[PDB]
């Protein structure tokens, strides 16, 4: 057969024109819609800026999930796994993440929008199939970008198909805007990079992986940064998925995207199924540099908020199990399970951070500890829905709950119909 | 002593119910890593030689 | 024009063999390749036969065609050395990318020197305190050393070398060389930008008073940079050892993708792979590094190397090798970070040539072999107390487990560059503090103490001033019920003036992003090149 | 050092170098047990001249074996061990004891060097991390 | 190995007496054919053995 050259290293279309739009590992749209027109080609493999071209993380990206945005904050420019077994909540995260940046998008000016790109390697088509009617439906695919490269698609393409998608989020991060990525399942890009290496007769090293799978990881992972401000100060904010056998996080493409992020969502099975929802490991889950990206507010309440979580994994399990109980501690007990439920979350329901930083407030100062456990979760949206929505927007104006504000909050929460009781 | 011996070795078997789940995983793992670093061995000494 | 000029032969990764017709270039001699999008530096490592060198990039490949002219430079990869170099951001290359113009060289010296000879070996061992407890009790570290801060991802070998940057490199007289090898590129950011803010790096006119190098090959280079990025921090702390004869510290953070970058590049360079898949030459690659770091009797150079285990292995063969050429490991635990202890470093795995009563004194020894006895005797009781409690010890050994349980929280610390995440400030512990707290606590004296008064607290003082804050706070229970009464007319004004004095922001729809955007032409069939060279589609057969 | 020789191949030195100093070392030392005189030779690490030797032939391609290591690994140890004899009294009656010395992994007793030498040996020095830290110095178990 | 073995052998058929043959690590016939089985151009078994053991 004859192969001809085109000339040009390995790109994608990026640009405005990618928004909407279903992708395939290579750029050319699945979707249906015809070619991709207000777009142009820029390399798939592209050098990360440098020590100058960063500067520090200082803005707040808002997940939606209460777990996410009280206890591991995630700034613009950070790269946070999201960790975890199968049928965990990865992904449920990561959505939630882009209907929240679609939900934030309408309130903000255009230089501080969030242009999400979803990338999908080794998945399902079925999967990614619901997933763009989901994007459709909440409205969120104006502002994101799918690529494709599914479990019948060529192992080359699940290998290319984080790098085109970083390409195609990089343009925003290039262009002064502010970019969101997920690579969903990057350890199924490791696996189609090990069939890549062993049909190409490379020496494996450890599990079979070949020596460069954690310059495979590094180097997509190190082109999510906060650009500087000669630079446009623009950001993009990767959320790797990686998928561990039975809680096993001493693996290999574990430990290699661990020490490439900056934090952790370590996503706990045994949480999952107790119906604890988002299965946040609290004790195992950092973020160190969305910990000063915080919103205010959040910070004054979830610091309190961990400190008790922290305290509650003192008796956690052996409350009266093992051998005893003391019934000084059944108050740490009795308000770290209000905590526990506080933070559960239907999904596909993000919440605006001034109406997270309110409910925390109402589950830290005292104002449900007379709710019984089996009604936290219609304790808050009662909170939500009847305390006057003026404290909401003086909350997020203000960005912290000023002392003008928490005797007007604690004014009303205190006139709230907590339910049952 | 009857009766709280009776919840101790409850607490016992719990206990080396919890090790052996931990202890069995430790074993798949090191049982896997045993397979794939001897056939690793193998492909190696077959490759220098075809 | 001919002659010192070979072309590329064949592009493999980051290996580039390249044929000289003429007169081919030494080992480690480096290549320049005329027409790259960038500066594209080679490296010779092997001559292959058939006059072709087998050459290791410097910089990515992508772009290379197989006629390129390579230009040989007559010399292995020289660095700019100096006191100009402080104070600036060099890769590993010797190229200033801190973007504050050309380094200032005092001298261009090779990567590639021989280790100090054996007549040139320094041996005097003298402590270096860090005001770390674990550190300075169980595994001290020598003020001329070569130490290893061993780790599994995520247990705080980045945080121990910044806090060891933060109590040592401030008390030290001399110059400091980081060397970023393989971690975060925002890391590297962080620390320039702390190292700007706290004046161990100064900008513009006063450059020349900076007591800091940084040599960066972070994890987004190819792995011919991050293997040949220590040898660059090597050659900038060397020439303050030798020439300059001061005495250097030189903190090189992952030393280990070193190793990872040469067996990435070894496996396309036609080696059969050693052991679980490292290159064959590990151990003299490490050795071949590691023996250029050495307190001379012309120069001292204090190394902190950070190394990382690859799945929380300590037998795999590139943390195995490493343990070998260094006098202090601090061994970090995943598990002892999971307890929540910080620093996590392993007690029981941890060593150092200093511990030894005949040069640190037997009083210190004494209290570290009887902290390592009890935490041998707590590590042996692991399992008769996981599976039947703690009521079935004997009374001998429940006090064991209690003086281990306290002497284990004793051992963690809080450093002052934890402070932004974790908010309680960082504790510097003199050395007698440490011995002082630990006998106590060996004896006996704090048997009335609960075990979370040692938990995160700088001395043995701080423990009993905790023990009183935690029953004051058990006795904080009835102290009284707070209200703030007839308030709300003193500053407040109320709900709804307050939503008039919000300025609320403009929205706009229609985001805009074809502002500054160059939108070519894609066409739905594909475009090839023809024989001539012209941007054609594709032909109409398959 | 009166009495003492002491040959260093470090690890900055080839993998030759290193392969080769335990029979530099051997040698120097059955001088003085063909001389009539009672020698006295420490291989230390001993696994590590193994790993040189590794090193050493798999990039003269032969192929490897268990862990990579040739499979005449067995017969380099040997060689140089066996050297340790006592003579006879037409000899001499000189004497030559061998101290090799093997780094195990996590106490892995069951690696392929330390089996190997452990097969060639006389006798046996087991020392344990854990007896080391109960206060057992030497951790002889 | 085979050299005392055809020792005993002679022993056996020839004289026909009854033979002691004590063999000391027998292990080690395996052995040295496994040290000479990779350059006699094998690949090699399971653990590290010939494939002719
Ligand atoms: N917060 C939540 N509340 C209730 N149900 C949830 C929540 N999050 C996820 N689920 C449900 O649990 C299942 C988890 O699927 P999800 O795709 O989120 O997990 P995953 O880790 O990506 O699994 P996989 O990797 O196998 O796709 C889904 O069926 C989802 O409907
Ligand atoms: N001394 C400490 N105090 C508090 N937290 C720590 C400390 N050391 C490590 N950590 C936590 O552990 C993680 C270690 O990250 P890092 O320092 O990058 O280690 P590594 O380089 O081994 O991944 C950090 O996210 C931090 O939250
Ligand atoms: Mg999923
Ligand atoms: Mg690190």
């Amino acid at each position: 057969d004859l192969v001809y050259r085109t000339g040009q290293i390995v790109n994608v279309p990026i640009g405005p024109g990618t928004l909407g739009r279903v992708t395939d590992g290579l750029g050319q749209p699945i979707d249906g819609k015809g070619p991709l027109t207000n777009v142009r080609s820029s390399l798939v493999e592209v050098k990360a800026p440098g020590i100058i071209a960063r500067q520090s993380v200082r803005e707040p990206l808002f997940t939606g999930v209460k777990a996410v945005d009280a206890l591991v904050p995630i700034g613009r420019g950070q790269r946070e796994l999201i960790i975890g077994d199968r049928q965990t909540g990865k992904t449920a995260v990561a959505i939630d993440a882009i209907i929240h940046q679609k939900n934030c998008n309408e309130q903000v000016p255009k230089a501080q929008r969030v242009y999400c790109v979803y990338v999908a390697v080794g998945q399902k088509r079925s999967t990614v199939a619901q997933l763009v009617k989901l994007f459709t439906q909440t409205g969120a695919m104006r502002y994101t970008i799918m690529v494709s490269a599914t479990a019948s698609d060529a192992a080359p393409l699940q290998f290319l198909a984080p790098y085109s998608g970083c390409a195609m989020a990089e343009y925003f991060r290039d262009t002064g805007k502010h970019g969101l990525i997920i690579y969903d399942d990057l350890s199924k890009q490791s696996v189609a990079y090990r069939q890549m290496s062993l049909l190409l007769r490379r020496p494996p090293g450890r599990e079979a992986f070949p020596g460069d799978v954690f310059y495979l990881h590094s180097r997509l992972l190190e082109r999510a940064a906060k650009l500087s401000k000669e630079l446009g100060g623009g950001s993009l904010t990767a959320f790797p998925v990686i998928e561990t056998q039975a809680g096993d996080v001493s693996a290999y493409i574990a430990t290699n995207v661990i020490s490439i992020t900056d934090g952790q969502i370590f996503l706990e099975t045994e949480l999952f199924y107790k119906g604890i929802r988002p299965a946040l490991n609290v004790g195992l889950s950092v973020s160190r540099v969305g910990s000063a990206a915080q919103f205010p507010g959040m910070k004054q309440v979830a610091g309190t908020l961990k400190l008790e979580l922290a305290q509650y994994r003192e008796v956690a399990a052996f409350a009266q199990f093992g051998s005893d109980l003391d019934a000084a501690t059944q108050y740490v007990l009795e308000r770290g399970a209000r905590l526990t439920e506080m933070l559960k979350q239907k999904q596909f329901a993000p919440i605006p951070i001034e109406r997270q930083t309110v409910a925390v407030y109402a589950a830290t100062k005292g104002f449900l500890d007379k709710v019984r456990v089996q009604d936290i979760v219609a304790a808050e949206e009662a909170v939500i829905s009847q305390v006057n929505p003026a404290v909401f927007k003086i909350l997020k104006a203000n960005g912290k709950i000023t002392p003008a504000l928490d005797a007007h909050l604690k004014a009303e929460l205190r006139k709230v119909k907590l339910p049952g009781a | 002593e009857h009766a709280s011996r009776m919840s101790a070795m409850e607490n016992s078997t719990k206990s080396a119910g919890e090790m052996l789940g931990k202890l069995t995983l430790d074993y798949n793992r090191k049982r896997q890593a045993t397979i794939t670093t001897e056939l690793i061995e193998i492909i190696a000494g077959a490759s220098a030689l075809m | 024009p001919a002659i010192d000029a070979g072309y590329v032969s064949q592009v493999i990764g980051p290996v580039v063999d390249v044929r000289f017709d003429g007169e081919l270039p030494s080992i480690l001699s480096s290549l320049e390749v005329e027409g790259h999008s960038v500066r594209l530096v080679l490296e010779v490592a092997q001559h292959m036969g058939d006059n072709t060198v087998r050459c290791i990039a410097m910089d990515s490949t992508d772009g290379l065609v197989r006629g390129q002219k390579v230009v040989d430079t007559g010399s292995p990869i020289k660095v700019p050395v100096g006191r100009g170099t402080l104070g600036r951001i060099m890769n590993v290359i010797g190229e200033p990318v801190d973007e504050q113009g050309p380094i200032d060289a005092a001298d261009i010296w090779s990567i590639h020197r021989e280790a100090p000879e054996f007549t040139e070996q320094s041996t005097e061992q003298e402590i270096l305190v860090t005001g770390i407890k674990v550190v300075d009790l169980l595994a001290p570290y020598q003020r001329g050393g070569k130490i290893g801060l061993f780790g599994g991802a995520g247990v705080g070998k980045t945080v121990l070398i910044m806090e060891l940057i933060n109590n040592v490199a401030k008390a030290h007289g001399g110059f400091s060389v980081f060397a970023g090898v393989g971690e975060r590129t925002r890391e590297g950011n962080d620390l320039y930008r702390e190292m700007i803010e706290s004046g161990v790096i100064k900008l513009g006119a006063e450059r020349g008073n900076s007591k800091c190098t940084l040599v960066y090959g972070q994890m987004n280079e190819p792995p011919g940079a991050r293997a040949r990025v220590a040898l660059t921090g090597l050659t900038v702390a060397e020439y303050f050892r030798d020439i300059e004869g001061q005495d250097v510290l030189l903190f090189v953070d992952n030393i280990f993708r070193f190793t990872q970058a040469n067996s990435e590049v070894s496996a396309l360079l036609g080696r059969i792979p050693s052991a679980v898949g490292y290159q064959p030459t590990l151990a003299t690659d490490l050795g071949g590094l590691q023996e250029r770091i050495t307190t001379t009797t012309k120069g001292s150079i204090t190394s902190v190397q950070a190394v990382y285990v690859p799945a929380d292995d300590l037998t795999d063969p590139a943390p195995a090798t490493t343990f070998a050429h260094l006098d202090a490991t601090t061994v970090l635990s995943r598990s002892i970070a999971e307890l929540g202890i910080y620093p996590a470093v392993d007690p029981l795995d941890s060593t150092s040539r200093m511990l030894n009563p005949n040069v640190i004194g037997a009083e210190h020894y004494n209290v570290a072999r009887g902290v390592q006895k009890v935490l041998q005797d707590y590590k042996n009781l692991q399992d008769i107390i996981a599976i039947l409690g703690m009521d079935e010890l004997s009374e001998e050994d429940k006090l064991t487990v209690a003086r281990a349980r306290k002497i284990q929280r004793f051992l963690s610390q809080p450093f002052q560059v934890a402070e932004v995440f974790t908010g309680t400030p960082g504790k510097y512990v003199d050395l007698a503090d440490t011995i002082s707290g630990f006998q106590g606590v060996l004896t006996g004296k704090y048997d009335d103490l609960p075990e979370m008064a040692f938990y995160m607290v700088g001395d043995i003082k701080e423990v009993k001033e905790k023990a009183d804050k935690m029953a004051k706070d058990i006795a904080s229970r009835k102290e009284a019920d707070n209200k703030k009464v007839s308030e709300e007319l003193k500053d407040i004004p109320s709900l709804d003036k307050l939503v008039s004095e919000i300025k609320e922001v403009v929205i706009e729809e229609d985001d805009g992003l074809e502002e500054d955007f160059k939108a070519e032409a894609l066409s739905s069939e594909t475009v090839v090149l023809n024989e001539e060279g012209k941007s054609v589609p594709l032909p109409k057969k398959n």
